[PDB]
């Protein structure tokens, strides 16, 4: 019911920590294990490579639950590499007046999850087009310099989402939820 | 006459160029790129070689040792033969192309010299040429010894103040034998291992010396202060102004703050600025010697109206400006291009047809034979042909686009003033043309030598092909990343050969930066002067309110007190009060910050009130006394009065407002920026700084005309750059993506740890990195998509900072041929164009002091006339004879070997600072113990002088006083060292050794003159340095309010930011030396979504100001770097010709002066300095040598010299300077050395002496060797 917040069952909802305990039931609201804002409802309503909606509730195509758990795991492994680079950025306490590395690692986590699951989200009161999290990261995170070896990056930072006047936030508006403290 | 025919002589010089072009193609990499090169180069070498051996045998066997060109030709045919013998093996199965045998091809490119052969009687006799060359060689050798003294001085200081830069911050999970890229911090950083002695790493990190963790010297890097050898190398690379701030930041992190700030700032001021200006002065005095030597050596009838009318000229000029702006206006706009038949091409074909019609009308009306003879019409034909080709569909926007943008050249006819200035500054094409040709030929020969020296390494790129080698040598010449070019070779050639390639790059960099750049300065200055005959002709042809007024004009208050009274009398009492309250206001402003504003802090606001309360009284008193502008004594006289009332108004308006919140792009923010102008009124109040400002603005018209030329150059390269590069120079962030359809999703990007510290990867290990969206983007510092962006990129390139990034990005993202664009702009703009400001500033400085109107003979005379006023008799007492002991001690202490062994012992003691004098290393104990032995030897040498001459006479010499003081400090250190054995006694030991090392500048005569030249140039330049510092304060205060909260970026970090006035001042000093100022500007330009905005408070947001940064940085760099620093060059050039002297049989030399001093000091025994006339006739007999008045034959000169001194004081007595000034006037060619005012007075005096000596020689009968050469000339003329 509530956003994932704190607790395994106290928010009137749980997470799919195991494959087999969900053969059938009736109400879809089980949250993931790392990308905690996404439930099985909007995931099965979106796109799954092995199989799609309805054959889920009918056992026969449950293989999609393991596919979502695998995507949730890959999203976590990529996050670790980011937050170890952020830990080894010794000027994270002083680089910006309004930003904080806590805000940065929240909006970058929300960005990685919207890359792995491009599905819509709803019924959280606060909604925002998922493309905004690119602009959150480029605003709230440090200037990390890319390694000029083969390509010469002429003063641009590692994380950027726009170039050559291309359109952005074009009303596609994949409705995500506002999962940030500020 | 096979040899003698002129028709083969031209061929035998042109084919030398082909023999250079062939060896530039002998390389393993160009042969694997193009296999037929290996076959064509061999036959092209073979049939060439026959021509040179055919002349070589015929000129010796049929027509023929001592001729230098005959042995040169013989060596060069041997080079062709051994090159062919090697190539016929390398093309076979004998040896491969990557073998090192190719090094036997490095002497061949020197055949470039045969191609010229212009070395015989170029307007001057040989002897006269060798007199120029040797005279400049001894000057250059003198300055090389002077530079080596400074390089070793900062070497022994750097060893003692700094050590190893190896204490990096490391994640603790690192074990000793596993140090890798993943164990380092990402913004890679040093620490001090001692607490409070530098930087210390945050929790989860620790620091330890990575060299003890198994890293080798080539993995750490070559820059450090571990020994004098590496320290002299880092002193040289820092003194080149190439990465010096990175050494400063590394030293700030590893060691105490104060020693880094002292050392690196003083190193820049001396070894970068003041010393390089002495090499410029030597090459300018070499050009002065050349003019000395050149001067001393001696229907259709409508043609009458339609071609002439102002209507036709103005119509063509406006059509050219319209065509140029239409051509440049084709900005990006979008990804749609259809250029076979499109818009912006129809305009270009229409204007090309108009200029065809114009040219054909001129050719018809004037006739082709009368048209083609004009140089302007030859150039307009070249553009009319080149643009007719450019507008063909297959050639549009190609390399033919130069003929399009060169149309703006015709527009120079707008004003005769710009035409006259162009013809003045570029002068006779023969002077600048031969220098740019020499520069090109030198660079081509040096890149061909480096190519054949390095192309086979196989572990080193940048020397694999001729264009790569040429780019590398050009990059070394232009001062950009030159040390990185050297380091890439050093770590690839191997440790056995690293010293050999190091001295090769150092010798090339020395010559290319000290000689070639100063030759351009000297040529442009030589063009800006009049010719010596034209200035000779010019000289020859020119011959109750009264109470308030009393309050305003208050009165002022031996020689030591008179100098203080002069100082106190400098300004009125009221202006001293205004200096004081201005200074205390600037000192209050030094404590302001984005987090501590005067608007919220009463303690700083006290100065804000005091300034307004005193300045309101000041302006009211001055207005009540003398009025606004109604009289020549009034307060609003000029721009100074306007500036002070403006400063008062913005100050009062701010004080009565005090806005409690201020938005980042507001009128309140602008008022707080305008409030930072207060330091400017100190220029008005101090009259020496009024003089500096008025002497600076004497050049404004010349400076403006140079700016119009540079803007014209930037506009053609910007117009070309927009037409060629718009929409290109943009690619995917992902290195593995080559098409725009693949720039979607995410990829793992590798983060920059450090460009130094070159560690190898472990075989399975990934670099540090994270997951990132891939996009198709421009670079963030230059995009080439419209004229504004193109001109901003070219303005940054013009300063030589980041130009290599622009070069590589054009080569990579557009194509290899487009390298020509960036190399040509860097030559025209940076080498030639910015040297026009250097010439204009130094020329206008010499016009302000009036010496621009003097002949080189008169300038030399004026510099002699001041040098002989500075001169004095010797302090040395005569040798004693009352006892044999002081007499033999006087002989011993004066021996010519004893002076040299004492000078050698100072170097021998200075060498004990080869390694750090710490307390833990046992090697410190022998080194300190040896310094005690040297100290006792110097105590004995001081004793030998004290027993050779009286202590009262000994102490008169400054050298003796200084060496006694240093020897007293030495024996004091000796007793303290054995008493305490602590680190402070080893530090004091290093200090007294450094103090003694300065003594050699008092012992070597040429080194003394060069030290005096620099020391007096620091005194002369004081108010110019204070003027620059007042501008640093204005910009620092503005930078704190305008950029103080900017989010960290490419170069804005913890070491460099505007968070306080102190941090702003050090960031401005980086920008004065030019270290990456543009990367910083692009950080200060930051706007959303890269930063977090705020609605109404500038200290809340972390965004920058786009237009603010463009105005703040560009203005600062132009006024300080292009303008103000060039006055310090002018000051060194003024003082070098004064204090430096050499042997020259035209003037009284320092050898003549020393010989005169020694002979004066045996007649004036009692050292009174003033001799009776009775002894003058005796004194002028002892002067044998080059001053010799012969008693016989030259009797008239003898009688003249006696009578001149007897007349001067009507008998009595005569000072040292009166005899010395007689000797100077009696040993120069006064008819060219003197100015026309003093020449008449001398000649009148000497004619009176002729009449009086004639009267005396009649009366005494009726009663019953430069001096004698100049007397012979005078007698012959009179
Ligand atoms: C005599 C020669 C006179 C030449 C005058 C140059 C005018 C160029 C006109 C082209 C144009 O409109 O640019 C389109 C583009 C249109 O921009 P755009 O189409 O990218 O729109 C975005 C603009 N930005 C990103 C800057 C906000 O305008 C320019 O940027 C031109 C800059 C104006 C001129 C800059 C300085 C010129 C100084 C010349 C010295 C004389
Ligand atoms: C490191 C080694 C130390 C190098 C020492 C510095 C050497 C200085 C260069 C010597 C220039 C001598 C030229 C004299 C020729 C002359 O009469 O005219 C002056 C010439 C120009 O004379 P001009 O003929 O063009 O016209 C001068 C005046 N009128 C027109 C009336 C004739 O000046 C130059 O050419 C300056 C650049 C020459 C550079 C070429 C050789 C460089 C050698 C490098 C070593
Ligand atoms: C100059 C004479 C150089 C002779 C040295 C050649 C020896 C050799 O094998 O090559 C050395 C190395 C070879 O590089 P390398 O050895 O790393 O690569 C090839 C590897 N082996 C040896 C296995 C084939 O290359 C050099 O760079 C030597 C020449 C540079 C030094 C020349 C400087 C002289 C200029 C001074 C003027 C003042
Ligand atoms: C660089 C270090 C090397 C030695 C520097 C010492 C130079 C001493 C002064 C130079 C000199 O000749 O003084 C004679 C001067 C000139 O007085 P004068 O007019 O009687 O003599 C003229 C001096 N000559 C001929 C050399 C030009 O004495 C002064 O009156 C100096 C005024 C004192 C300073 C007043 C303004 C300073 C306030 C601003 C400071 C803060 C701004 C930041
Ligand atoms: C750049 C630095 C600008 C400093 C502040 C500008 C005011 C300087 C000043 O008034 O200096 C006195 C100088 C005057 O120096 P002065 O020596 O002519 O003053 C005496 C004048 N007579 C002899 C007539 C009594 O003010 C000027 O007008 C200098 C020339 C113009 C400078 C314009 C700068 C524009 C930016
Ligand atoms: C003595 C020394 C004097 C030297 C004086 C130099 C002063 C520099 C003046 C810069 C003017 C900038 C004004 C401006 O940007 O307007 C605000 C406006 C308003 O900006 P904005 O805030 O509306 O736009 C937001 C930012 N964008 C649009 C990019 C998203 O700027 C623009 O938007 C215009 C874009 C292009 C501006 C022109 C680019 C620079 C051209 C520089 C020319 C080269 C100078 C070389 C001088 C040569 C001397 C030798
Ligand atoms: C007549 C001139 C026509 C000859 C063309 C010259 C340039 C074409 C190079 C094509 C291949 C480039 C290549 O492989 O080299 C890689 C290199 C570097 O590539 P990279 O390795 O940095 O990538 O390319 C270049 O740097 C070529 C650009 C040329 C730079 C200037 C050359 C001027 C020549 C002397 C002029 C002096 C008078
Ligand atoms: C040994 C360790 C390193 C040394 C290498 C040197 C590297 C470069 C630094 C050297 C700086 C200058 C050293 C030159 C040695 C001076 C010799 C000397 O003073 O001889 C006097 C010689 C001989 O002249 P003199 O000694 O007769 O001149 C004496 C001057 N009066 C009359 C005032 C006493 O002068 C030259
Ligand atoms: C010598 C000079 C030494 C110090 C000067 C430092 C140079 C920095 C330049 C900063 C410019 C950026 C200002 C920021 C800003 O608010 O931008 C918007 C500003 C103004 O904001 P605005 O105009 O939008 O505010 C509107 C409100 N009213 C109606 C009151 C105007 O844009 C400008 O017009 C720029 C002002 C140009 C003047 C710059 C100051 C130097 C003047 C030289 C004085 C001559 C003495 C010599
Ligand atoms: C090597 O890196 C790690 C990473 O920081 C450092 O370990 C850290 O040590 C501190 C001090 O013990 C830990 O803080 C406190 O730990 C104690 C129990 O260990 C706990 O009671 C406190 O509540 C607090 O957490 C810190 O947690 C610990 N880091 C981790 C992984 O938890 C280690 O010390 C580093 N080496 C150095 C230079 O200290
Ligand atoms: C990031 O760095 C990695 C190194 O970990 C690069 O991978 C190398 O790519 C080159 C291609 O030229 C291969 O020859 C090497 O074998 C690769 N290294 C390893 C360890 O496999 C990679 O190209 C870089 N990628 C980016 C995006 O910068
Ligand atoms: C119960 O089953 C129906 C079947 O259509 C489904 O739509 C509904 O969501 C299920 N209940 C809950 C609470 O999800
Ligand atoms: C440390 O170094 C040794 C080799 O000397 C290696 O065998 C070991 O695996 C390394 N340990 C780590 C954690 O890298």
């Amino acid at each position: 019911a509530r956003n994932w917040s704190r607790g395994a069952a106290g928010g009137d909802g749980q997470e799919v920590r195991s494959k087999h305990p969900t053969p059938l039931w009736n109400l879809s609201d089980f949250y993931l294990s790392f990308c905690n804002s996404y439930t099985l409802w909007e995931l099965f309503s979106g796109l799954s490579s092995p199989n799609t909606l309805n054959c889920s509730l009918d056992t026969t195509c449950r293989q999609c639950v393991e596919a979502y758990q695998d995507y949730d795991h890959h999203a976590q492994e990529k996050y670790e590499e980011f937050e170890s680079v952020l830990h080894k950025y010794l000027q994270s306490e002083e680089y910006s007046v309004k930003s904080c590395p806590e805000d940065c690692k929240i909006v970058y986590k929300a960005w990685l999850c919207s890359q792995y699951f491009e599905v819509t989200q709803f019924n959280c009161r606060k909604t925002i087009p998922c493309k905004q999290y690119c602009l959150e990261v480029q605003t709230r995170c440090p200037f990390i310099l890319p390694d000029n070896d083969e390509v010469i990056y002429g003063g641009l930072s590692s994380f950027i989402c726009t170039g050559l006047y291309e359109t952005f936030l074009t009303n596609d508006e994949p409705e995500c939820c506002d999962v940030r403290r500020e | 006459l096979w040899i003698n025919k002129p028709w083969v002589h031209s061929l035998l010089r042109i084919c030398a160029i082909i023999s250079v072009i062939s060896v530039c193609m002998n390389t393993p990499m160009t042969f694997e790129h193009y296999p037929p090169l290996q076959y064509v180069t061999f036959t092209l070498d073979t049939l060439l070689m026959f021509l040179y051996t055919a002349e070589m045998i015929a000129k010796m066997h049929i027509r023929g040792v001592k001729d230098r060109w005959c042995v040169f030709d013989g060596f060069m045919v041997f080079c062709l033969w051994v090159s062919l013998v090697l190539q016929v093996f390398e093309i076979a199965d004998i040896v491969d192309q990557m073998s090192p045998w190719g090094m036997l091809r490095i002497p061949r490119p020197l055949i470039m010299i045969r191609a010229f052969r212009i070395y015989f009687r170029f307007e001057l006799p040989r002897t006269r040429i060798t007199n120029i060359l040797k005279r400049s060689g001894e000057q250059i050798w003198s300055v090389s010894i002077f530079l080596l003294f400074f390089l070793l001085l900062y070497g022994i200081l750097g060893v003692q103040m700094f050590g190893t830069f190896t204490y990096h911050c490391v994640v603790n999970d690192t074990k000793p034998g596993n140090v890798t890229w993943n164990s380092l911090a990402i913004p890679d950083t040093h620490c001090s291992p001692e607490l409070e002695e530098g930087y210390q790493c945050p929790p989860g990190f620790k620091c330890m010396d990575l060299e003890d963790l198994g890293l080798s010297r080539q993995e750490l890097g070559y820059s450090g202060f571990n020994e004098i050898g590496t320290s002299i190398f880092t002193v040289y690379e820092a003194a080149s102004q190439e990465g010096w701030v990175f050494l400063m930041y590394r030293a700030i992190d590893s060691f105490p703050r104060w020693r880094s700030y002292f050392y690196f700032i003083t190193l820049i001021f001396f070894l970068a600025w003041l010393v390089k200006n002495v090499f410029i002065a030597v090459i300018i005095e070499t050009f002065a010697e050349i003019r000395v030597q050149f001067q001393q050596m001696w229907a259709p009838a409508c043609l009458q109206k339609m071609m002439r009318s102002s209507v036709f000229h103005m119509f063509i000029l406006s059509m050219v400006t319209v065509d140029v702006i239409v051509a440049a206006s084709n900005y990006y706009k979008g990804e749609n291009f259809r250029r076979q038949y499109d818009e912006f091409y129809l305009a270009e074909v229409a204007f090309t047809v108009l200029f065809d019609l114009e040219a054909l009308l001129k050719i018809w009306c004037l006739g082709f034979t009368g048209y083609i003879s004009s140089s302007l019409h030859k150039f307009e034909l070249l553009l009319v042909i080149g643009t007719t080709l450019h507008v063909y569909p297959d050639l549009y926007h190609s390399q033919f686009t130069y003929f399009q943008v060169l149309r703006v050249v015709r527009l120079i006819k707008i004003s005769p003033a710009l035409e006259d200035f162009v013809y003045k500054i570029f002068g006779p094409g023969k002077k600048l043309g031969s220098l740019v040709v020499f520069t090109a030929s030198l660079l081509i020969v040096m890149s061909a030598i480096s190519l054949q020296m390095f192309c086979f390494v196989e572990e080193l790129d940048r020397f694999t092909t001729f264009p790569r080698a040429f780019m590398s040598m050009f990059q070394i010449l232009t001062q950009e990343g030159w040390v990185d070019v050297m380091d890439q070779t050093l770590n690839a050639v191997g440790h056995m050969w690293a010293p050999v390639v190091a001295i090769y790059f150092i010798l090339y960099h020395l010559f290319a930066t000290l000689i070639l750049l100063s030759l351009f300065v000297a040529v442009i200055l030589d063009n800006l002067e009049l010719d010596e005959d034209l200035k000779k002709l010019k000289q020859l042809k020119q011959s109750f309110r009264n109470f308030c007024r009393v309050v305003v004009r208050a009165r002022f208050n031996n020689t030591k007190y008179h100098q203080l009274y002069d100082l106190l009398g400098l300004v009125t009492y009221l202006d001293w009060v205004m200096i004081i309250v201005t200074i205390c206001s600037c000192i209050s402003m030094m404590f302001e910050s984005p987090f501590r504003r005067v608007m919220h802090a009463p303690t700083l606001q006290i100065a804000e009130y005091v300034f307004v309360i005193f300045m309101s009284i000041e302006l009211n008193l001055k207005i009540m006394a003398d009025g606004l502008f109604f009289t020549p004594t009034a307060v609003i006289r000029d721009f100074g009065g306007v500036m002070d009332i403006f400063i008062y108004l913005v100050s009062l308006i701010f004080l009565c407002w005090m806005p409690q919140n201020v938005p980042a792009e507001s009128g309140a923010q602008l008022l707080m920026v305008l409030r930072c102008l207060r330091p400017l009124r100190i220029f008005k109040l101090v009259p020496q700084m009024r003089k500096v400002v008025r002497e600076l603005f004497s050049g404004f018209k010349e400076i403006f005309l140079v700016s119009i030329l540079l803007l014209t150059l930037m506009l053609v390269f910007a117009s070309f750059g927009v037409q060629l590069f718009a929409g290109k120079l943009a690619k995917c962030n992902d290195p593995n993506i080559i098409r725009r359809e693949d720039c979607n999703g995410i990829f793992r990007i590798n983060v920059s740890v450090s460009k130094n510290l070159n560690l190898k990867l472990r075989p399975g290990e990934k670099k540090p990195g994270f997951w990132v969206p891939r996009v198709w983007a421009n670079p963030r510092n230059f995009n080439f998509d419209n004229v504004g962006n193109a001109m901003l990129a070219l303005f940054e390139v013009l300063s030589l900072k980041g130009w290599v990034e622009v070069r590589d990005v054009i080569i990579h993202r557009v194509g290899p041929i487009h390298g020509i664009y960036i190399h040509v702009f860097v030559f025209l703009g940076c080498m030639i164009g910015l040297t026009l400001f250097v010439g204009v500033v130094i020329a206008n400085f010499n016009e302000n002091k009036g010496t621009a109107l003097l002949t080189v003979d008169q300038r030399r005379w004026e510099d002699l006339k001041s040098r002989l006023k500075i001169a004095q008799p010797l302090h040395l007492p005569p040798r004693p004879d009352n006892d044999g002991f002081r007499a033999k001690m006087y002989d011993i202490t004066q021996h010519p070997f004893f002076k040299r062994t004492i000078a050698l012992l100072v170097l021998a003691q200075s060498v004990l600072l080869s390694v750090k004098w710490d307390v833990e290393d046992p090697v410190t104990v022998p080194l300190a113990t040896m310094s005690v032995v040297f100290t006792f030897i110097f105590v004995l040498e001081v004793t030998m002088k004290i027993i050779a001459m009286s202590p009262a006479g000994f102490w008169q010499s400054r050298r003796n006083r200084y060496d006694l003081l240093v020897t007293s400090l030495g024996v004091v250190w000796v007793v303290l060292h054995f008493a305490l054995l602590n680190a402070y006694t080893y530090m004091m030991g290093a200090c007294v050794i450094v103090f003694r090392f300065f003594s050699i500048c008092g012992k070597h005569v040429t080194l003394k003159m060069l030290l005096l030249t620099v020391v007096v140039s620091m005194y002369k330049s004081f108010f110019i340095i204070v003027g620059m510092f007042l501008l640093l304060l204005c910009y620092a205060f503005a930078g704190v309010v305008l950029f103080g909260t900017v989010k960290y970026g490419e170069n804005i970090n913890r070491h460099a930011n505007f968070s306080s006035a102190g941090k702003a001042i050090t960031v401005l000093f980086r920008i004065v030396t030019g270290e990456d100022w543009n990367k910083i500007m692009h950080d200060c330009m930051v706007q959303p979504p890269f930063c977090t905005p705020d609605e109404f408070t500038y200290w809340a947001t972390d965004c920058g100001n786009y237009a603010g940064a463009l105005m703040y940085f560009c203005s600062f760099y132009v006024i300080i770097a292009y303008i103000m620093l060039n006055l310090l060059v002018a000051i060194i050039v003024e003082n070098f010709s004064l204090f430096y002297s050499t042997e020259e049989d035209q003037l009284l030399s320092y050898n003549d002066l020393r010989h005169f001093q020694i002979i004066w000091n045996m007649v004036d025994d009692k050292r009174e300095g003033v001799i009776p006339t009775f002894r003058v006739k005796f004194l002028l007999r002892l002067l044998r040598g080059r001053l010799e008045v012969d008693l016989d034959k030259d009797k008239l000169l003898f009688k003249h010299m006696c009578y001149e001194m007897e007349r001067l004081h009507n008998g009595g007595d005569v000072t040292f300077h009166d005899v010395l000034s007689m000797l100077s006037y009696r040993s120069v060619d006064i008819r060219k050395s003197l100015q026309l005012e003093e020449l008449l007075a001398r000649e009148q005096l000497e004619y009176t002496i002729e009449e009086e000596v004639a009267k005396q020689t009649i009366r005494m009968w009726l009663k019953k060797q430069s001096c004698s050469i100049i007397h012979s000339l005078r007698e012959s003329q009179q």
